[PDB]
Order: structure tokens, then C-alpha cells, then sequence
């Protein structure tokens, strides 16, 4: 039902060896539209679904216009933010941006977000409102009165809550059969003996599409949380994902463990029994 | 500086089945920083038609890759992912095991 | 993309 846009921007300083290097990809939902890489050969934003490829050379034209003014922007950042943390050229550093907007089922917007990072870790933040800063050292509070002082957080909301739900809005009609679907998990457990004495119980979850979804277990309706392994959800390159759970377990025990499966594409969760 | 290390997963798209064509897929999330070697492997060979993600990362800033190549999977032939990255002290091998 | 409002720190 709910929908996302959401642009992620890297860079990535090389001292010695050239210009950093930068890396933008956009998405809606869990599916990727566009990229544009500095170190390949076409210097264009250039389309990675299907259903993007029918915009026409104004859009490709713009975009990867725009693409490199924030290239340009992150490789003078590097520099900056090397100076406001007094560090040296000896190593690598890295700057990351995000920035997007959510809609609910009815496709109005729920709320904006706008995010840096450096070096992995919080640096400033649009707040909730899209109105003022979240800084979260003081190297950041600089950059916070700069951007207080230019008026950044006006011309951001007038993107985020006008031309990012517009062009999502566009995107999820243009991409209705890619970006409309749920693809509701297809569900097993497997169950390997360790020894004589023990087994590993696995939750799957396979070929679903959007990725959100929990997996978990109960033992006689407990949750055995930290007994779990959970993987990351991964992609299985198709356009759908995967994921499994696990326990060990003692042998003979298998009936008091279910395992649990939320997905939107279910009609019901579902539980998955040894009996 | 922070350092997360990789967490690695090699899986095939499809359910296996010996003589049927595939995808082999390693991926690999939860990184920082950026830089990181992944190959796949065919009986400890590097594997040469190899393809990937473009790279993006998480709310939580870190870095996901997809590597994968297309494959036909028989009963013999052993399949496994060789990642590096700094937070590793040397190359980490993941075997691909059908029967998880 | 935003065309505007994307700055240097
Ligand atoms: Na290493």
C-alpha cells in the first residue's frame, strides 16, 4: 500500500590517485531506477528498470545534469570536512546523502527526510517538520549555521513535500506492474540434524516482493529471540527476496517450535508447524 | 574511524537442481567503509563472467553489493564467494551449501 | 534529483 522515493549519493576520497569517486542510485520501493557512476565511461544518469527507460531526453538531460552538481558538491565537502576535522590526506574518507519522501496507501504524502553522513556516521539531519537541523557534532553546528543562513531547509521542503511526491506519483503509474505487485512468500522450514542430539530448524521465506517482512520463532508460543539467527533479507536478483531464521534445538523437541511469517502479501500471517 | 564488516551470503535465485541453469548470487551487506574485493569461485577458481549491484546502503549508512553470475549447478562442481575488506584479517571464503 | 537545495557542508 505505502509507497517511498529515495535518492542515496557516495563519495569517496582516493588521496593520490585522481578524484573521488562518486556514486548515485535512486529507488522507489525496493526497486532501483536509475544510477550514475563517475568512473564509467558515459558520464550520464542512465536507467536500470524498465519502466524508467520511456522518459524522453529531457529528463535523462536534467537529471544528469543534476547528478553532477552533486558530485561536484560532495567532492568540495570531502575537502571541507577534512578541515573541520583537522585531518590529514594520509586516508580515505567518505560522504553519504539521502534524501526522499514516503506516501501512504492513497498516495499522499506521510513525510520528507534529507540526510548526511560521514565517515558512517550521523552528521546532520533535516528534522521531522523539514524545517530545522539536527546536527550531531559540533563540527556539524557549522554546517548547520551555513545552511541556516542560506535558507537550505525551505527550498528541501519545497522539494520533498512538491516535486518528490509528484514524480512518485508519476513513477508508481509509469512502473504499475513492476512497482503496484506484492509477491506474498512462498514458505517451507527445513530441519538438519548437528549430531545425535541436536537439530537446526530454517525458516524460509522465498520469492517476495516488497522485502519488508518478519520471521520468528516460538517455542510453546514463547519467542526465542536471542536464539536466533536471522539473515539479512537479500535480493534474488529477480526482483523479489529472500530470507530464513534458524534455531537449535534438542532432538524430540521439534513440535514446540513454529515459526511465524508477516508480509503484506499474505491474506493472514502465517505459522509454519513440525506437526 | 568506524569499521563494520561484511556480512556474507552465497545462494543460488532458484531452488537447485543439477542441470537446470541458475544464478549464483553473493551478497554481501552491513559494510563500512566502502572498499571491498568479492569474487566467486568454481573449485577454488575466480569465476571471470561476474556482474554487480550498483552500490547503495542501508538506513543505517552501511554498504549492501550483489555479485552474481549466471550458473548450471551439477552433483561435483564446488561454488563459494572470497570476500576482503578491512575489517577482515585475511580473505574469508563462504561455500555455497544447496542443502540449507 | 533536487534541483535546489543541495549545498556544500
Ligand atoms: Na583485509
Amino acid at each position: 500500500g505505502s509507497h517511498s522515493m529515495r535518492y542515496f549519493f557516495t563519495s569517496v576520497s582516493r588521496p593520490g590517485r585522481g578524484e573521488p569517486r562518486f556514486i548515485a542510485v535512486g529507488y522507489v520501493d525496493d526497486t532501483q531506477f536509475v544510477r550514475f557512476d563517475s568512473d564509467a565511461a558515459s558520464q550520464r544518469m542512465e536507467p536500470r528498470a524498465p519502466w524508467i527507460e520511456q522518459e524522453g531526453p529531457e529528463y535523462w538531460d536534467g537529471e544528469t545534469r543534476k547528478v553532477k552538481a552533486h558530485s561536484q558538491t560532495h567532492r568540495v565537502d570531502l575537502g571541507t570536512l577534512r578541515g573541520y576535522y583537522n585531518q590529514s590526506e594520509a586516508g580515505s574518507h567518505t560522504v553519504q546523502r539521502m534524501y526522499g519522501c514516503d506516501v501512504g496507501s492513497d498516495w499522499r504524502f506521510l513525510r520528507g527526510y534529507h540526510q548526511y553522513a560521514y565517515d558512517g556516521k550521523d552528521y546532520i539531519a533535516l528534522k521531522e517538520d523539514l524545517r530545522s537541523w539536527t546536527a550531531a557534532d559540533m563540527a556539524a553546528q557549522t554546517t548547520k549555521h551555513k545552511w541556516e543562513a542560506a535558507h537550505v531547509a525551505e527550498q528541501l521542503r519545497a522539494y520533498l513535500e512538491g516535486t518528490c511526491v509528484e514524480w512518485l506519483r508519476r513513477y508508481l503509474e509509469n512502473g504499475k506492474e513492476t512497482l503496484q505487485r506484492t509477491d506474498a512468500p512462498k514458505t517451507h522450514m527445513t530441519h538438519h540434524a548437528v549430531s545425535d542430539h541436536e537439530a537446526t530448524l530454517r525458516c524460509w521465506a522465498l520469492s517476495f516482493y516488497p522485502a519488508e517482512i518478519t520471521l520468528t520463532w516460538q517455542r510453546d508460543g514463547e519467542d526465542q529471540t536471542q536464539d536466533t539467527e536471522l539473515v539479512e533479507t537479500r535480493p534474488a536478483g529477480d526482483g523479489t527476496f529472500q530470507k530464513w531464521a534458524a534455531v537449535v534445538v534438542p532432538s524430540g523437541q521439534e513440535q514446540r517450535y513454529t515459526c511465524h511469517v508477516q508480509h503484506e502479501g499474505l491474506p493472514k500471517p502465517l505459522t509454519l508447524r513440525w506437526e | 574511524m568506524i569499521q563494520r564488516t561484511p556480512k556474507i551470503q552465497v545462494y543460488s535465485r532458484h531452488p537447485a537442481e543439477n542441470g537446470k541453469s541458475n544464478f549464483l548470487n553473493c551478497y554481501v551487506s552491513g559494510f563500512h567503509p566502502s572498499d571491498i574485493e568479492v569474487d566467486l569461485l568454481k573449485n577454488g577458481e575466480r569465476i571471470e563472467k561476474v556482474e554487480h549491484s550498483d552500490l547503495s546502503f542501508s538506513k543505517d549508512w552501511s554498504f549492501y553489493l550483489l555479485y552474481y553470475t549466471e550458473f548450471t549447478p551439477t552433483e561435483k562442481d564446488e561454488y563459494a564467494c572470497r570476500v576482503n575488506h578491512v575489517t577482515l584479517s585475511q580473505p574469508k571464503i563462504v561455500k555455497w551449501d544447496r542443502d540449507m | 534529483l533536487a534541483g535546489i537545495g543541495i549545498l556544500t557542508v
